[PDB]
Formats: C-alpha cells, structure tokens, sequence
DNA sequence: ATCGACCAGGCTACG
DNA sequence: ATCGACCA
C-alpha cells in the first residue's frame, strides 16, 4: 500500500482529512463510450472511453499505479463509491456522484421542532495535490424541511406559514447547530473551532469510526482514513 | 518553489491614502475616521450646484431633523464637503407616480444629489425608483421605518461613504507600490438572473482599487454567453482607452467570477482571444503579459487558525490547495478599543490561475505578486466603512448584478449604460 | 439582518 | 433599501 508520511506555533488546518492508507495498484478495465451510458458506481466517463473498476472489475482488465495520471482520475470517484458502501445510521445516502452527500435529522431539542424538521447534510469531495495524496473534503450544510411535508422551506415560506417569530428562532437555532452561534444568538469565541469539532464529529459518526483513523475495504486493497483536519505550515 | 498545502503570508503594512497627503493604517476604523477629519478624503467631490435634494413623506418629524442635521454637519466635518444645502421635497403618498413627482421636482430646481426616504420594504417599489434615479442622478435610498430604532449617528456617517463616492468623491485609496502588480485589473464574467438569462459585466480598476470603467452586456441567454462576454470587455477596453491614452498596459489580470455557463473552457479560449484581438487593436502592450484568474467566494472549504485570533487564519494568509489553486484570507477578527471581537466563521476565497503568458522563470514571482494584489484589492470598498470579504474585482460586480436581476424580476427601468458616461465611471451601484 | 458600529481623553459620551 | 453573508 501507500503511506502517506506527515501529510501537508503557527499551524493551521482545512476540512480536508487524509487517506494515509490506499492501494498503490488499482484494477481498471475500459469500454468505448455508447450513447446510452449513464453514470453510476464503478464506472466513470473520461472522454469516449468508460473506465469500469472496483466491484464493477470482471475478468479482463489492466493494473494503473499511482505514477499513471488515470490513477487520480479514477480513484476520485471510486473512493466516493466505497464511502458510499459504509455510511452508519442514523446517517442516510442522499446523493452520490462525482460528489457524496449524507444527511441525518437533528433530534437534539429546539423549539418549534414539532412543526419545523433539520437535518445535517455531510458534502463530501476528493482533493488530490502531491501526485500521491488523497483527502476527503467535508462541508456541512443544515436543510430546513416542514414536518408536514418533509419537503424544503425557505425562511420566507416559514414566517409567511408560522410567523415572523418562528422563523427568528428557526434561524438561530441552524445558527446554533452550526456552531456559528451560541444558542442565544451571540456571536462567542471559540466558534471556527467548534465547527471543526462538529465536522469532525459528524464525519466519525457517518462513517461508524469511534477512533481517530478507520480502515475500509477496497477490491484492490484496504484504504486508511485519518480524522483529522489536515495541517498547513507555514513555508521556510 | 511554492511547496503545495503550505501557506505564505502577504507582507502588511499595506495604507490608505486619504488626502493632504496623508496615510491611515487599513482595519482600522477609528484612525480613518479619525484622518478624513483632520485631513479630508482624497478627493473632495466638485459639485455642480451645491445642494442636495431630501425627499420624504414625514412633515416636520423631529426624526428628519436629526437625520438632515447629521448628514449635514458630517458632510462638512468628515468629508469637508462645504456650503452644502439641504431642501425637502414631501410626496403625498408612499408610491410611484407620486414620489416621481417630487424626484422630478427636484431635478428641476438643480442638484448634485437626491437622499430619499420610504416608508417600508417594498422590493418593487424601490427597485423601480432606483432604476429610475440611476438613469438620472446620484441617490441614496433610506427606510424611515428603521432609522427609529437606530443610533443615527453611525447611521449617517457609515451612509455618507457610498453617497460621497456616488457625487463623484474618492474616499481613500490604496498605496501600493508602482513597481508591483497589474496595470490594470478587469473583473469580468457573467451572473444568471432567471434559470435561462444572464448578462455579462467588465470592469477595469487600478491597483490602487479605483474602477475606469464598467461596462455590462444586454441581458441574454446562455448561448450567446461567450459572445457577449468577449465583445463587453472589448467595449470597457475602449472606454478606458479612450479615457487614458497615455497609458501602455503592459501587465493585464483578469478576475474572473459570477454564477456563469459551465463553459471553461470554452471561456478561456474567448478570454484569450480577447487580449489577442486587444493586442492587435493597440488597446494594450504588443507584448502584454497578462493571466487569467477565477476567483470564487463559494467553495467547501475552511481554514482555522491561531487560538489568539478566535481560531481564524491571519489577513493575507494563502494557502496553496494544489498546483494552481489558492484559498486567500481576506478578513479577519480585527482589534477594537478593548479587545478583539467575535466573528462568525469567515471563509477564504479561492482563486485559481487559468491562463498566463509568462516564461517558467517569473511564473511563480508574479503568480503571487497577482495573489498578494488580491487581498489588497480586498481592502477597497467604497460601501461603508466596514470591510467586505471579497476583492473589489468580485464585490462591485456583484451589486451591479443585484440591482440588475431585480429590475428586470420586478419591472423598473432599463439602465441604457453604454450611452451615459457617469455610468460607466462612477459607483453607481453602491 | 435575526444587530450594532468608530477616534483621545476621560462629561465613560462624544469624537 | 446602511452594511455585512452566503449550496448546488
Ligand atoms: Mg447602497
């Protein structure tokens, strides 16, 4: 496998959390394009070919290494593909492509949560720098949905249905859930590191991962992703 | 040279130039406000008549007393704007057709600028008279509403920054070194209004964060996108030319922005095709050198930083995502009286380099020479005395298109700004 | 926009 | 519209 070695007081960190671990020889397996082709697990378009991997391998098929420029171009995607293979609930797939997005429902108590439903939404990228280096991008986003209707509700519809009041709250509270905001509303100190914990605690919790790294389970081999947030130092 | 995942920092010290050739140190409030008072803006606006129209819909409210006697005791005293009278228009009734009386009463008796008040939040209504205003005179709208449970002292003073800079005046402006960075700078691309039109926009600015010239295309759909876009910049090319004929632009960037055609590129192919033809029609250096950068303010990225500065990377902090990308901080928890303030999570902008014509020996001196002109454009906003987290190159753009989408969603009056020269070089947008 | 802003000294506001 | 932010 590839070991990534130190991966990167005046320190600083991004939402971008390393695969130290991942195989160094993929099996890939290409197929001239047709029209019909739409997009899926285990395979990925590149220009009038259609590259099959992973569980998508059959019988005929070649070895790239990570020296090969299809390499990234291919493991971008199907990193996404085995993340996708093991999300832990409460977490649910909600859209898989050249992007991974997992949502749970907020359960913790707010007001107006009998009529008003919030759900964290994990936004998942592939950042590739070095030639050898692979990290998970994770963004989160918070979703407003009517309990009524489980369908989405802007801050407008919501003081127009509820009330002006209801929306005031509704607002602090995805503020607060961000960790952007206390829950009273007051902007406080320690708010940029607080939502690194959170993003760091959501991912652990989607991904069934109770310690800093995990270990998934590719075809080609085993992949290691380490919880937390990449560092970035200052050049010499 | 520039390792990847690490971070430089650009080397501060950077001022403003305010006038009686006086400089103010930037991310502070206090010292600027403070220096305009002692020593004026850089430029002072030269007026026509003198006077500026206040219309409104309160009879003797004690509220418009206060308001027109901060506006006018701060415009004398901050931005030492001299002998300035202010005569009240009253419209009977809070729409249209009768606040355009009054407005047109008041462009009849001669003035430099109408401040007008409206009642509530009526979208419609104020997007029809500032489409109508823009095409006539400067102005600046105020809520009555709102201003009652305001301390209209900040009120005022935080107003008459983009009211000074639409009369024509020049806050501050950067100092920056002459031997550095672009000769000119030129926000471009193209913002979607509805789900099937847009428009395209261009805007030339100095280094020193002042706009030449702005220019927008018609309001067209996505298959004429890269047409318009390349004939826009030639057109703003133009104006600025035709305005300074002394300067060879020898060094050219273009930031690119705006929620546009997923068409990349094809858009650097016209982008760069441009300059050629520019080139070629000797509105810029024969030997030009020049990049193309995309700079993006939504993107899923976030920085922290040091402990002692609420766990926010330092102003200036670039971070280098891979091999032509870069996430630029531009703001930044900053130092009032008793302390540092609180900050909801800021997020960098992400620029990445699309296009150069530089040799392998300077690419990487000038790409950071382009990076370090990014945050320091980041520091020029005539808006208000608060800072923006965007460059000048994005943030003006960005009002225009705000103004823009909404006179054509709710039906005011078409800008015509190819026709008006005060359009193409004043802040209208502001 | 859900909220409050900016000077040195010191009428702790205003400038 | 005081301004300052901010999914796609
Ligand atoms: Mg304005």
């Amino acid at each position: 496998h590839h070991h990534s070695q130190d991966p990167m007081s005046g320190i600083l960190y991004i939402n971008i959390y390393p695969i130290v671990n991942y195989p160094e020889t993929i099996k890939v397996s290409a197929i001239p394009y047709y029209e019909e082709f739409l997009p899926g697990k285990w395979k990925k378009r590149i220009g009038d070919l259609i590259y099959l991997y992973g569980y998508g391998i059959e019988n005929e098929f070649d070895e790239i290494d990570n020296s090969n420029a299809l390499f990234g171009k291919i493991f971008r995607k199907y990193l996404l593909d085995i993340l996708s293979e093991n999300i832990a609930t409460p977490w649910q797939l909600k859209e898989l492509g050249s992007t991974l997005r997992l949502v749970k429902e907020i359960t913790e108590n707010y007001e107006f949560s009998n009529i008003i439903k919030l759900q964290y939404e994990l936004i998942i990228n592939v950042h590739h720098w070095q030639n050898t280096n692979f990290g998970i991008i994770v963004d989160l986003k918070i979703n407003i949905l009517d309990r009524e209707n489980n369908q989405r509700i802007s801050y407008t519809k919501i003081k127009d249905k509820y009330g002006e009041s209801v929306k005031k709250k509704i607002w602090v509270s995805v503020q607060a859930f961000h960790r952007h905001l206390t829950p009273e509303g007051k902007k406080y100190a320690t708010a940029m590191r607080d939502k690194f914990n959170l993003l760091t605690g959501l991912l652990k919790e989607a991904f069934g991962s109770s310690e800093d790294e995990k270990t998934f389970s590719t075809p080609d081999g085993e992949i290691k992703i380490v919880f937390k947030p990449l560092e970035i130092v200052e050049v010499s | 040279q520039d390792p990847m995942m690490e971070y430089k920092i650009v080397e501060n010290g950077l001022t403003y130039r305010i006038g009686n050739g006086a400089s103010v140190p930037i991310s502070n409030t206090g010292e600027l406000i403070k220096g305009l008072r002692n020593y004026g803006p850089y430029e002072v606006p030269s007026l026509k008549y003198n006077q500026i129209a206040l219309i409104h819909n309160n009879q003797f409210s004690s509220l418009i007393n206060q308001l027109k006697s901060q506006i006018s005791s701060k415009i004398d005293e901050v931005w030492h704007i001299h002998n300035i009278n202010i005569s009240e228009f009253i419209y009977d009734s809070p729409h249209f057709d009768s606040i355009k009386s009054q407005v047109d009463n008041a462009i009849d008796t001669g003035v430099d600028g109408i401040m007008l008040v409206l009642p509530e939040y009526n979208t419609p209504l104020y997007y029809k008279l500032k489409s109508y205003l823009i095409n006539s005179i400067p102005s600046q709208f105020m809520r009555y509403d709102i201003l009652s449970n305001r301390n209209l002292t900040f009120y005022v003073d935080n107003l008459l920054v983009q009211f000074v800079s639409k009369l024509g005046g020049k806050p501050w402006i950067l100092n920056v070194d002459p031997e550095k960075g672009s000769d000119i700078i030129i926000g471009t691309g193209a913002t979607r209004i509805d789900n099937v039109n847009l428009f395209c926009f261009a805007m030339v600015f100095k280094k020193d964060g002042t706009m030449l010239w702005n220019e927008i295309s018609p309001i067209v759909t996505s298959s004429e996108y890269l047409t318009y876009l390349k004939s826009t910049i030639k057109k703003v090319v133009y104006g600025f030319k035709k305005s300074n004929p002394d300067w060879d632009v020898e060094k050219l960037t273009l930031h690119v922005s705006g929620k546009r055609p997923k068409m990349k590129d094809g858009e650097t192919k016209i982008l760069k095709e441009t300059v050629e033809e520019l080139k070629k029609q000797e509105m810029v250096s024969r030997d030009v050198k020049y990049a193309i950068l995309h700079l993006n303010e939504t993107h899923p990225f976030w920085v922290m930083g040091d402990p002692n500065n609420r766990f926010h990377p330092y102003e200036g902090t670039k971070v280098k995502l891979s091999s032509k990308r870069y996430l630029l901080t531009l703001l930044q928890p900053y130092l009032k009286r008793n302390g540092l303030e609180m900050v909801t999570p800021i997020k960098p902008l992400s620029v990445e380099i699309v296009s150069d014509n530089w040799t392998s020996e300077e690419y990487y001196h000038n790409v950071h020479e382009i990076l370090d002109e990014i945050y320091y454009l980041s520091k020029m906003n005539w808006r208000g005395f608060r800072s923006r987290n965007l460059p000048v190159t994005v943030n003006y753009p960005k009002l225009v298109a705000g103004i823009i989408a909404n006179v054509n969603r709710y039906g005011g009056y078409p800008i015509n700004p190819e026709g008006n020269r005060s359009l193409q070089t004043n802040p209208w947008f502001l």
